[PDB]
């Protein structure tokens, strides 16, 4: 006996190559996004806009406390470079 | 160097000390006035794509 599908069905069926070819380059643009924002961090970090007021400050203190609080504890007189390329401040003005 | 009354004349800003204003050059406002990237600008172009600049918090 014949086992072909329906009509409407082969004829649907007559794009099956584009729609996978569509859909395993959707898959390797998504997975290559994905791997460039997990290496960096281990994780897919939130955003900070979408954290709280007390989450964004318990997310950004270490951060703070390292690249601003030590230098500015522990500086020198001649600590300071002779150029103007410094570190800039938290808040520019 | 200027004298111990200079350098406490110059030491003083507010005449009544109930008020409590830290001296800063400008207010946050941008996210919800936080920092949101505290960090050089090489810093973040960085550890946007290159890892190991970001410590964690754990």
């Amino acid at each position: 006996v014949n086992t072909a599908y329906p009509t409407p069905l082969k004829t649907i069926l007559k794009t099956t190559p584009a729609f996978v070819v569509y859909f395993v380059f959707g898959l390797g643009f998504s997975t290559v996004i994905y791997d460039v924002v997990y290496h960096p961090k281990d994780r897919i970090e939130r955003f900070y806009f979408r954290s709280s007021k007390f989450e964004r400050l318990s997310r950004k203190r270490d951060e703070k406390l390292r690249h601003y609080f030590k230098p500015a504890i522990e500086w020198q007189p001649w600590y300071n470079t002779s150029t103007n390329n410094n570190t800039r401040p938290l808040l520019r003005y | 160097v200027h004298g111990e009354e200079y350098a406490q004349k110059m030491q003083k800003r507010f005449h009544q000390t109930d008020i409590w204003a830290p001296f800063r050059h400008r207010y946050a406002y941008m996210y919800n006035s936080s920092n949101k990237n505290v960090k050089d600008y090489k810093q973040v172009t960085l550890s946007r794509y290159i890892n190991g600049f970001d410590k964690f918090n754990v």
